[PDB]
């Protein structure tokens, strides 16, 4: 999938 | 033998004069601070924002052990650490935060931030927009290092919320604000990641350029390096290009999915079904499951799988990645008014 982060 | 009245003074000097030994020097400096002080409370935020879990966990335990302010900071940073490690559920976190009767503006801000991180990481985006609006950093009056690091955190989180809302120009503007507001690698990493992600469906070269910028600042950090490899892997699958970024030695859902996506892209459906046959056996959060159904829909050319895909994108409130099964349903000649209606309606 698509990596996400903050 | 004394502290600066704002933590940024010693941070900026260390980054200016000794940048390659920032961790070594700051780890020594922080771990010798008196936990009762504003410097130690500042160092706790510095360590968390940098994901220096070793430093932060020792500051947390000490602060809780033995003043009023420092204890509160320790206790809700510990809730953030426990929730981010699944030691406690969201319900336990919220129950605990409530029982703390939090008084500082700082920890009332961070109590909301820690839930936002948990929603992002578990693919449950619907609560985020309303919760982040409750934060009012202008109330933080005494500790400017924390007001300013929280300001960066909020920009990066806002960028992710705008991405999840498919408001892509605003997404990029918030990560650009984050980059201008910060000297912390962790926030630069997620800023470049989110900018690159926002370009995934429209601008291959600029998406790639942002992920590669992320790679360049992440060299010495295997987790951040992995993230941009994964971002590049997804980019190249979206565009159905040769994919030099696939991790064939991984059994994470993230990496397995991209194996399958690439197999489907290049007409190796038997190999893709193998992968998807491995994936059905794993616990997916809603947003991961949406992607799973999209991949099965492409493998099976079955509209029901694309409908299940948008169901879970709607559930996770992801208005960005839902473009994938929507594009597939269009190619299969689905009624345009049908697709408009599904876009209009909401999961409740
Ligand atoms: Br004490
Ligand atoms: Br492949
Ligand atoms: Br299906």
């Amino acid at each position: 999938g698509m990596p996400r982060g903050a | 033998d004394k502290t600066f009245n704002e933590f940024s003074s010693i941070v900026n000097i260390v980054k200016s004069q000794y940048p390659d030994r920032e961790y070594e020097l700051m780890k020594d400096y922080c771990l010798n601070l008196d936990v009762k002080t504003k410097a130690a409370r500042s160092a706790l935020e510095y360590a968390d924002a940098n994901m220096f879990f070793e430093i932060e966990d020792v500051l947390i335990d000490s602060m809780i052990s033995c003043n009023m302010k420092s204890k509160e900071y320790g206790k809700v940073y510990k809730i953030h650490r426990e929730l981010s490690n699944s030691v406690i559920t969201e319900f336990e976190a919220v129950k605990r935060l409530g029982k703390l009767n939090i008084k500082t503006p700082e920890m009332n801000s961070f109590s909301r931030l820690l839930l936002l991180y948990h929603y992002l990481s578990t693919g449950n985006f619907s609560p985020m927009a309303q919760l982040i609006k409750q934060i009012d950093l202008s109330e933080i009056s005494e500790n400017m290092y924390i007001r300013n690091t929280y300001q960066t955190r909020v920009h990066v989180l806002m960028s992710n919320i705008k991405l999840n809302e498919n408001s892509l120009e605003e997404c990029r503007e918030y990560s650009k604000k984050a980059l201008e507001s910060t000297n912390i690698l962790r926030f630069q990493v997620f800023s470049y990641l989110t900018i690159g992600n926002s370009l995934l469906f429209s601008n291959y070269e600029l998406a790639q350029e942002n992920f590669l910028k992320g790679l360049s600042i992440s060299v010495q950090n295997e987790n951040y390096n992995m993230i941009f490899q994964q971002a590049l892997c997804f980019l190249n699958n979206v565009w159905r290009k040769e994919n030099k970024w696939i991790n064939f030695e991984s059994d994470s859902i993230m990496d397995l999915q991209e194996q399958a996506h690439c197999f489907i892209n290049f007409n190796e459906n038997s190999k893709a079904k193998e992968v998807l046959d491995k994936l059905d056996l794993l616990v997916h959060n809603d947003n991961e499951l949406a992607m799973h159904y999209y991949l099965k829909g492409r493998l099976e050319q079955n509209k029901a799988c694309f409908y299940s895909s948008i169901e879970y994108f709607k559930k996770s409130n992801d208005k960005f990645l839902i473009r994938l099964p929507l594009l597939e349903l269009q190619k299969m000649g689905e009624n345009q008014k049908l697709l408009e209606l599904l876009l209009l309606l909401e999961h409740h």
